[PDB]
RNA sequence: AAAACUUUCAGCAACGGAUCUCUUGGCUCUCGCAUCGAUGAAGAACGCAGCGAAAUGCGAUACGUAAUGUGAAUUG
RNA sequence: AGAAGCUCAGACGAGUAGGCAGGCGUGGAGGUUUGUGACGAAGCCUUGGGCGUGAGCCUGGGUCGAACAGCCUCUAGUG
RNA sequence: UUUCAAUGGCCCGUCUUGAAACACGGACCAAGGAGUCUAGCAUCUAUGCGAGUGUUUGGGUGAAAAACCCAUCCGCGAAAUGAAAGUGAAUGCAGGUGGGAACGCCCUGGCGUGCACCAUCGACCGACCCGGAAGUUUGUCAAUGGAAGGGUUUGAGU
RNA sequence: AGCUAAAUAUUGGCGAGAGACCGAUAGCGAACAAGUAGAGUGAUCGAAAGAUGAAAAGAACUUUGAAAAGAGAGUUAAAUAGUACGUGAAAUUGCUGAAAGGGAAGCAUUGGAAAUCAGUCUUAC
């Protein structure tokens, strides 16, 4: 609110807090950014490097969407199942092999971060990482290209 | 509690349409009640009041006293009554106005509209 | 369930409490010392007692744990129209086993009732 | 003043929930009810329920 | 002259935006708005699905 | 879970009894009412 | 006239939680009352942490629990857990242990997986019934710095913090101060 | 019932919601302080208002 | 050095219009509506009442005529 | 034992710029107090009394004539 | 309360090393009169939920600008790295070591045990510098592809 | 080359309903005879100003005075509401009482003098 704020502790304090020697001018140092590179210099190298100059090479025209490609790990392919398919197939020998579709998870790839159960699996995705697909496999799985 | 919204509870407007009737509206605004005679006689809990009614004070200094209506003084919504009068300082007599709703009425000064307006009132005659 | 009760009404709103700028009383119908303190708090506390007056006749109010659910039937009532020692005497006995250290604060409030009651 | 200042403030709807939740527990009981102000010290029960 | 700490200020403000400030006081009202219309032209267009 | 008596519109106790609800048993917490209470109490204002 | 340093030196402490919560106040009087009358240093401690505050609670997972009290040499066999702040899932490990952890509370996944795999949860009044000078209890603490804070705290010349920056890309704070081809690399 | 559910099973009227869970199992610290667990072993309470 | 005078304090009386209370006003928001003019508009000027300067209203049919409604006033 | 309470002991106390904390006062909003009021609310005057380190608060008498306040929270065109 | 006597007491505010200042402003009184709001950001704190989170763009529902409820998206977070092409995180109980909260055992220590946090030595991922094993087909001699392995380089990583 | 409803905008006009808005130095410049009075060749500039009482019942009459008025009386709940009108602050002013004073005054501290005043007590046991 207002009333648990300063310039009500201030109301009898010459300068409101901002000093004699100085005071609360209005534009001081400059406006906005101004500086950085002349008397902003020191505050903006040690705080903020790499703020000037180029690096890299201009794409004109990006879009988002033919690079859309979000990526899970091994670790929860698991729990991208619903409760019941990983109660009726995890740790258990069946003929019959789990399948994630991770892209309707949402994901583009599947990376292999972290362990996975050594029950078999068929991984339907767009892409893969290679030793993700190290682990899929040694786990007893395939994994599937989906396109 | 009011629920329709074509009628507004503001103070500011209600006090600007009842100080801002026209004499058609203030002839409304200016209502008694009838006596328990008329009451029982037409049915009728209230009508407005017209020149030539006999009516009674109810409230005020002047409570119980009884006259004709001689003039329903719209543009102050003040009812001046006969023989109820003040007695100036220089000898002369000036009226004293009662308000509508502090007077009951004993008698009508029944027309035909009158009559049409006491049967279309829920009433009869 | 019961400190839960002292931690909402005791230290803010309470319909009993009376603040005053450095103090706390406690009006509530059915309290003795007429301090707000949870030992003390009527609604606070299960098992509690009071006296107060109601025309010339001395009353003392009793409640327990088993009918919390049920107001009408919640505080219990007795009467008294005798004089002060067998009035004392009768609170000593509905207390010598129930409050704790009750006993003391209810003889000095029907103390003052009765100087109340004779004035 | 502005009338681009923010009236309006949001609320969790998980917090919302918990506080009508706790509204209603605190309903419950008689002692919470004497305290904010209701002369409730004849009534039968609490929670009061009357029939259809 | 921007010395806390923090990401450098990047508020496009330096036009008469005020000017062009956009409210939604009446929110409300055009969803009272377009509940009434649908359901004027749910009774207007007969047996035929709204949509 | 504890009953409840249900009262007729003559103040008569009824047979039928309901249960307890659960919501009976949620934590009571004044200060989460309060700020709660705080915000939603200014979703009506008008703008001055 | 007196040579002193500083005068009326209060150092850092919290005395009473900055939360208004009735039922973190209600434990805490049960835990002021058990730490000044034992000798427990575990009850000392669990009324300090119930002082703390929320970045200085971090959450403690299941799986975290887990790897703590299955420690080779361990000998945490049914010695209860004790943490004082937030139990949170870990949907990664697939099969809960028998488990039992005391906390301030247990987020609804985790809650559920504990009881249904093993276990019991408990809050901390309970424990001070079971072990009411926490004896056999694992007490445990969330990684304070894991906080995204501590990701930017003490940024400067050769630090290797994360600076401040609205965007990530090859326009924010990238060229100058940052790579050799530009001037030098800070 | 239907309308606030309950701690883990959920209400029909709200999704996946719960009734919160309190951070203190029972509430009723005097009598858990006063109880037998905990007065057979606090030590030998010392002296309330000391003299001096 | 007593009075006068000057200053202070209090009472009463002046000067002044603060304060408190009010409010047919303003401000802001929302809802709804779409209708100026060569068939003379917006605006301007001069007039019009038994007794009127202004405001309000009207145009030599001039604080208005007709028609419709109400039903007995207007009021200094 | 308004445990946010009670109790014991020791050391200590200057301060501009400045930081922090707890309080006093004002307009409006929610709750509350069987709240005060034409048998005199608000305001105003006072060589009356009382409280607080203080911001302030209460009260007797005078004037006056229509509304106003305590407490818990909300808020601000708040000294 | 008033007044007297004794002692003490310069005119306040302001910039300033320094104000009683022969430095500035102030004849007097009443009323008005200056760190606000908004879009962000950062620390801290409170609350809810928590690998999730955010109902209020809308739709539903209320006769009502409130409250209540709600599908699909989406924002932020769960992965980094590089200019890009691209690749993309367990040798180990998700390692050692040092100090460490709490606990246990023993007679004050000792012994275990080690959360959190730092010091440090590694392991892994991406770039950078080498190294080119398969494998793919098209140029098979090649074209393309990148494995093992090495640097003690680097990242806002695991 | 061409037309086209709906969803969208709306500091104006018109009709409504509101408000954690302002409360007569505020809120629109204007609550009132306000874009008025007044200013400027002109473009333009642009105020101040709400409150007797329930009712004028607005003070008949006698008396003094050239009159204005005063003094009685009268009206009223009230003229400590008389239109110079609710309440009526301060600056500043006159009267009265008290006090002080040899080229400032004010203040602080301590007590005297004079005026003024409360507590306490009287009782309870």
């Amino acid at each position: 609110p207002t009333h648990v704020s300063k310039t009500r502790k201030l109301r009898g304090h010459v300068s409101a807090g901002h000093g004699r020697i100085g005071k609360h001018r209005k534009h001081p140092g400059g406006r906005g950014k101004a500086g950085g590179l002349q008397h902003l210099r020191s505050h903006f190298d040690k705080y903020h490097p790499g703020y000037f100059g180029k690096v890299g090479m201009r794409r004109f025209h990006l879009m988002k969407n033919p690079l859309w490609r979000p990526t899970v790990n091994l670790d929860r392919l698991w729990t991208l199942l619903p409760n019941e398919a990983r109660d009726k197939y995890l740790g258990k020998n069946t003929e019959v092999a789990p399948v994630i579709n991770v892209l309707q998870s949402g994901y583009g790839k599947v990376l292999g971060k972290g362990r996975l159960p050594e029950t078999p699996v068929i991984v339907q995705t767009r892409y893969v990482s290679r030793r993700a697909e190290e682990k899929i496999k040694q786990a007893g799985g395939v994994v599937e290209l989906i396109a | 509690m009011k629920f329709s919204r074509d009628v507004t509870s503001s103070r500011r407007k209600q006090r600007k349409a009842h100080f801002g009737a026209p004499s058609s509206v203030r002839r409304v605004l200016m209502s008694a009640p009838l006596s328990k005679e008329l009451r029982e006689q037409y049915k009728i809990r209230s009508l407005p009041v017209r020149r030539d009614d006999q009516i009674t004070v109810i409230r005020g200094s002047n409570k119980g006293r009884e006259g004709k209506i001689t003039s329903v003084y719209r543009k102050k919504f003040l009812l001046l009554i006969e023989r109820v009068t003040r007695e100036k300082a220089n000898g002369a007599s000036a009226p004293v106005g009662i308000d509508a709703s502090k007077v009951v009425i004993t008698k009508l000064h029944l027309d035909k509209d009158r009559k049409d307006l006491i049967v279309r009132k829920g009433g009869k005659v | 369930q019961d400190e839960v009760i002292w931690q909402v009404v005791g230290h803010e709103f309470c319909s009993y409490r009376i603040k005053g700028e450095a103090q706390n009383f406690c009006r509530n119908e059915y309290n003795v010392t007429g301090l707000c303190n949870r030992q003390s708090c009527p609604l606070a506390n299960s098992r509690y007692a009071t006296v107060r007056e109601d025309n010339g006749k001395l009353y003392l109010y009793m409640k327990t744990i088993e009918r919390a659910h049920f107001p009408s039937k919640l505080w219990q009532r007795i009467k008294l129209s005798k004089n002060y020692a067998k009035a004392l005497e009768q609170i000593d006995q509905q207390l010598l086993y129930w409050p704790g250290r009750q006993i003391h604060r209810c003889k000095q409030r029907l103390t003052r009732l009765t100087q109340y009651l004779l004035k | 003043t502005k009338t681009w200042r923010k009236w309006h403030v949001k609320v969790n709807q998980n917090e919302k929930r918990y506080a009508i939740a706790s509204a209603v527990a605190a309903s419950g009981v008689p002692s919470l009810l004497l305290a904010r102000g209701h002369r409730i010290e004849e009534i039968p029960e609490v929670p009061l329920v009357v029939d259809d | 002259a921007i010395h806390v700490k923090g990401q450098l200020p990047n508020a496009h403000f330096h036009k008469d935006w005020q000017r062009y400030v956009k409210t939604w006081f009446n929110q409300p009202g055009r969803k009272l708005r377009r509940r009434q219309a649908r359901q004027t032209k749910a009774a207007k267009i007969a047996p035929r699905p709204v949509e | 879970r504890p009953t409840v008596s249900i009262y007729n519109k003559d103040g008569s106790v009824s047979s039928e009894t309901l249960a307890l609800p659960f919501v009976f048993k949620a934590p009571i917490r004044p200060d989460l009412v309060r700020s709660v209470h705080t915000a939603v109490a200014k979703n009506k204002r008008q703008p001055y | 006239g007196i040579d002193i340093e500083r005068h009326h030196v209060k150092k850092s402490q919290r005395s009473k939680p900055a939360s208004e919560n009735v039922y973190l106040k209600l434990l805490v009087k049960l835990y002021r009352f058990l730490a000044r009358r034992t000798d427990s240093r575990f009850n000392k401690a669990i009324l300090k942490r119930l002082f703390q505050s929320k970045t200085n609670r971090p959450p403690i997972s299941i799986s975290k629990i887990a790897a703590l009290t299955s420690r080779k040499s361990a000998s945490s066999q049914n010695k209860t857990t004790v943490v004082v702040g937030t139990v949170t899932d870990d949907e990664r490990m697939l099969t809960v242990p028998k488990l039992s952890i005391a906390a301030l509370r247990f987020t609804k996944s985790a809650r559920a997986r504990i009881l249904k795999a093993g276990g019991e949860v408990l809050t901390l009044d309970q424990l001070a019934l079971r072990a009411p000078t926490g004896s056999n209890t694992v007490l445990v603490r969330g990684k304070k710095h894991a906080r995204e804070a501590y990701r930017h705290f003490g940024f400067g010349p050769h630090k290797h913090k994360a600076p401040y920056v609205r965007s990530e890309g090859r326009k924010f704070e990238r060229a100058r101060g940052r790579r050799k081809s530009r001037a030098f690399k800070v | 019932d239907s309308v606030f559910g309950s701690t883990t099973e959920v209400a029909q009227l709200k999704k996946n919601y719960f009734l919160p869970e309190n951070i203190i199992s029972n509430a009723d610290v005097t009598r858990l302080i006063n109880s037998d667990e905990i007065q057979s072993i606090v030590k030998a309470a010392g002296p309330s208002r000391v003299k001096r």
